[PDB]
């Protein structure tokens, strides 16, 4: 299979530097062109560079010319991208994609990476508050997720043992922080007769905790 | 700079019936010397990198079900799903790749439609650890709803309180078509013991009775 395993998105300062990545591999590398696409908060796509299969010819949105620079390892299979002099407007998920064809100028991307996301802020990292939600046929559970910087986390139920009847919310910022909630509902017999734990991960901060929740 | 509008912003349709979703570029994106149109539709559902599904305007990606039919050319595009299934649920994107820069639309979100559905309304009370640092968050979930317009009303002590609270939609549910929402109320540790009734109200423009969920600090 075709796939392309982004890595090396994270927090960053204005003005500062940042190398993304991306991994290739169940196709001939060097007979394709490769591009990276960024997505806005709002969800806008927008191109951001592309090189040629060997490198020789790079094309550039004019936003990042001449501050992000894009290469290529064709004998690791692997796509890089340096920003330079980050901007807030950077602030973005980035995409690596393949150019479909094998031909000179823009076409399709069949092959997107996963994408990774960039957060260009001045805020310092912070690690999230995680508080069981516990009410004081089928029961609700939840957790709140408080106060974190930068995104994402990512919230699991009993280790992803439950997933029906999960609904993790889209974050909010309050006070220059992210908060987001989750619920799961669970059947009567299940809770609190059985242990019901909300799992929660925030790379940047290296924050991974594991909230049991309780009866009141 | 080939400006792709996508009309309109966002789609409602049934299970079963047949959605239509249009996209306007600035120049003809057909090639007279291969008879070929240059424009591409994508799907990116939640959480998920964008998928193609057409690309030359027509040409339908190996692997696409055949209820995606794209078709047009110059400067106005369509993407019909001929019968839409409930995993249909995404935002569909299209891009022109005729001259650089290559540019995509805005997206088009499409909406399921279904039957009405009361939310499924649960409160909690702050946990004792949040209340020891000094806050006093009080939650409450609007679980598999629909239609997507519903509006919380909350209570302390039988008066309105509109300061603190933050709200949070998910998308669309792609198995039964419905919408949750969560509403969390900040207040401090000091005006959380000041008051002992708290009331979370679900609802809407259509009717005048709520869903109501309650707790006493107290009891």
């Amino acid at each position: 299979e075709v796939q392309l395993v982004e890595s090396g998105g994270g927090l960053v300062k204005p003005g500062g530097s940042l190398k993304l990545s991306c991994a290739a591999s169940g196709f001939t590398f060097t007979r394709y062109a490769m591009s990276w696409v960024r997505q806005t908060p709002e969800k806008r796509l927008e191109w951001v560079a592309t090189i040629s299969n060997g490198g020789s010819y790079t094309y550039y949105l004019d936003s990042v010319k001449g501050r992000f620079t894009l290469s290529r390892d064709n004998a690791k299979n692997t796509l890089y991208l340096q920003m330079s002099s980050l901007r807030s407007e950077d602030t973005a998920m980035y995409y690596c994609a393949r150019r479909e064809g094998g031909q000179a100028g823009p076409a399709w991307f069949v092959y997107w990476g996963q994408g990774t996301l960039v957060t260009v802020s001045a805020a310092k990292t912070t690690p999230p508050s995680v508080y069981p939600l516990a009410p004081g046929s089928m029961v609700t559970l939840g957790c709140l997720v408080k106060g974190y910087f930068p995104e994402p986390v990512t919230v699991t139920w009993n280790s992803g043992s439950l997933s029906s009847g999960v609904h993790t919310f889209p974050a909010v910022l309050q006070s220059d922080l992210y908060t987001l909630s989750s619920s799961v509902t669970v059947p009567s017999s299940t809770w609190p007769s059985e242990t019901v734990t909300c799992n929660v991960a925030h790379p940047a901060s290296s924050t991974k905790v594991d909230k049991k929740i309780v009866p009141r | 700079d080939i400006v792709m509008t996508q009309s309109p912003s966002s789609l409602a349709m049934s299970v079963g019936q047949k959605v239509t979703m249009n996209c306007k570029s600035s120049q003809s994106l057909l090639n007279s010397s291969n008879q070929k149109n240059y424009l591409a539709w994508y799907q990116q559902k939640p959480g998920q990198s964008p998928k193609l599904l057409v690309y030359f305007a027509s040409t339908r990606e190996s692997g696409v079900p055949d209820r995606f039919i794209g078709s047009g050319s110059g400067t106005d595009f369509t993407l019909t799903i001929s019968s839409a299934q409930a995993e249909d649920l995404a935002d569909y994107f299209c891009q022109q790749y005729y001259s650089t820069p290559p540019t995509f639309g805005a997206g088009t979100k499409l909406e399921l439609k279904r039957a009405d559905a009361a939310p499924t309304v649960s409160i909690f009370p702050p946990s004792s650890e949040q209340l020891t640092s000094g806050g006093a968050s009080v939650v409450c979930f609007l679980n598999n709803f629909y239609p997507k317009d519903i509006n919380v009303k909350w209570k302390i002590d039988g008066s309105e309180r509109q300061n603190g609270v933050l709200n949070s939609w998910t998308d669309q549910d792609s198995k039964d078509s419905t919408y949750s929402m969560s509403s969390t109320l900040t207040l401090t540790k000091d005006e959380y013991e000041r008051h002992n009734s708290y009331t979370c109200e679900a609802t809407h423009k259509t009717s005048t009775s709520p869903i109501v969920k309650s707790f006493n600090r107290n009891e």
